[PDB]
């Protein structure tokens, strides 16, 4: 798993314990944990593979950050906030929430100011509410001076080299994320590259590779839940998902000032720990680098993952509806390729 | 053709 | 069925009887029999379906062919036959046989001389012979003085007015076959026009429609028996082809002077009559016409054919090899989209 | 896209 829990500076004792950790039926082994020094982490994003950087300042000035601080110098826009009736926060796209009629999401997004949120994170924790939030908002201009101050202090330096070295695109956002204790964002991928920054709080993270696609399951491409798993890590139905009794990931625990590099297609799972407080974190999405001139063989498995989702991407352009996609592959397979 | 099978999106968890 | 047996004319009795069609596990309905003048017979070929014409005079010149009369006038190129062990002459593919090494055809291709096919046909007869010939060769300049003169007698005033009614593409080809008593040709489906030309014996069509794809379970694309079915149709495999179960199909004999119109993507099984003598066709091979500008919804069934025919070639253009095309789209289906 | 699924061969039963 996660290794023993790291110790604090000062004697302040564990930052967190086992019981905090959620029960699954996967086993793990831990992911890496190094200096950004370290020539061994640089070989680990060079090869996208997983690695929590433990020094690189990336977002020094917001390791003040807490609710007080941001409701009040956050300015006054609007905030994303996802509401749930349950732990899990299971991602809908909404554009896509037509192709999908005989479907209701479990997570209502609401639109609010920053203190709309506080105040309402609050009524909750008196009242006794099982009611559960997660606020999730791009940063943009429309932000506090000193939260732009804050934002000039990270390390771009360093981020921006990385950028370089890996080839990657533009920078598209940094999302805002403050979740309550106990919140778990079920296991998914995204299509691009991601310096996860720990502000306040602990997360669990647990990835899997790209080649493990096949123990996952994810939602059709044309489904509001696309790129997410199908399986409940809760209660995992064995019957319609056989091969996620094979599914093997890495985890580990970020707290403040680390940073997980979660390579691009690799699936991951992550929740706030239980009884932790609060958890605040500020993701980096980079565009991948290009496709290479020469494609080399064999494929890599995020290769094939790319493939699988244009195959799906054009059937439902050329039946002229997503709900065709699946009777066509059947009726490809059966009794063909099976 | 196999190039434009392997070019990719850049869909996120983001609304 | 194939109806009640045509009489002959000059009473010359039934042109052959039930006990020389093979038996079958399917229900079938008869192909419709009318005059080259009936609109309905033009109303089947604008709307691609099956139907018999009883008097073309496609090929009156070729009605006087037999081994004799060709042997002596044929030329002297070479001519394809295939061999058989048994009654099936399945179709490989030999530039495709290098996907598949596990794999060893059932008839071989043998190049000879018209006399030489006669002599081997006449040898096989004497001394009992169970093995079995198809002559199937593609008509081409270095034929006789005579057989031109037949050729050129064709009635291409009917045929290049279908051509040109149909918006067809270039006739590619016209292929001659002389088979044995019983030999049969396997359930499979060309991606081009065809106008059947009976010219001596009988032989027995059975037909099944494109939507009927789920039903036949065609080899994959890369295999060299793409575009056949892998149903064994003397001994069906319920438990691999479930579907076959529900297979329906239209039926019909033709003999001298009847032109069978098989339209583009359409299933086509082929016997010569048991003890019927030897049998001889020529084709009429014609490009379908270009796909329309504008596409019309829902999607004809032969080109859901056309989008799964490609799938499956991008795929294995894609992955690098024709093998990874099942795991992959296995992998793409199991407990997502069935 | 759609029309290049729809194009199709003209592959025959002939070697
Ligand atoms: O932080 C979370 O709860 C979820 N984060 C992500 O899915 C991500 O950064 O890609
Ligand atoms: O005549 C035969 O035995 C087989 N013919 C065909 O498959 C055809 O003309 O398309
Ligand atoms: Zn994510
Ligand atoms: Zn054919």
């Amino acid at each position: 798993g996660s290794g023993e829990p790291r110790e604090e500076a000062g004697a302040l004792g564990p930052a967190w314990d086992e019981s905090q950790l959620r029960s699954y039926s996967f086993p793990t082994r831990p992911i890496p944990r190094l200096s950004q020094s370290d020539p061994r982490a640089e070989e680990l994003i060079e090869n996208e593979e997983p690695v929590v950087l433990t020094d690189t300042n990336l977002v020094y000035p917001a390791l003040k950050w807490d609710l007080e601080y941001l409701q009040e110098n956050i300015g006054n826009g609007d905030f994303s906030v996802y509401s749930a009736s349950t732990h899990k926060f299971l991602y809908y796209d909404e554009k896509k929430m037509a192709n999908f009629q005989n479907f209701k999401p479990r997570s209502n997004r609401e639109e609010m100011k920053f203190h709309e949120f506080v105040e309402k994170l609050q009524d909750i924790q008196q009242r006794g509410g099982e009611e559960r939030l997660y606020l999730q908002q791009t940063l943009n201009d429309t932000v506090g001076r000193k939260i732009v101050m804050d934002f000039l202090g990270f390390n771009w330096n360093w981020i921006n080299k990385q950028q370089g070295k890996r080839g990657w695109g533009q920078l598209t956002s940094n999302l805002l994320l403050i979740g309550m204790e106990g919140n778990v964002t079920p296991a998914h991928y995204d299509e691009q590259q991601n310096f996860f920054a720990q502000i306040k709080g602990y997360k669990r993270c647990i990835l899997f590779p790209p080649d493990q696609f096949e123990c996952l399951y994810p939602y059709p491409v044309h489904h509001p839940c696309d790129r997410q798993s199908q399986v409940d890590f809760d209660n995992p139905d064995y019957e319609r998902f056989p091969n996620f009794q094979n599914v093997v990931g890495y985890e580990t625990v970020v707290g403040p000032g680390d940073v997980l590099y979660i390579p691009m297609y690799w699936w991951h799972h992550i929740e706030s720990l239980l009884n932790g407080g609060i958890t605040i974190t500020v993701n980096f999405w980079y565009k991948g680098a290009p496709t290479p001139k020469r494609i080399e063989y064999p494929l890599k498995a995020h290769q094939k993952v790319a493939i699988m989702r244009n195959i799906e991407k054009m059937l439902g352009e050329a039946l002229g509806n997503p709900q065709e996609v699946g009777p066509l592959l059947n009726t490809m397979i059966k009794g063909r390729y099976n | 053709v196999v190039k434009l099978l392997l070019e990719h999106g850049a869909d996120v968890s983001a609304q």
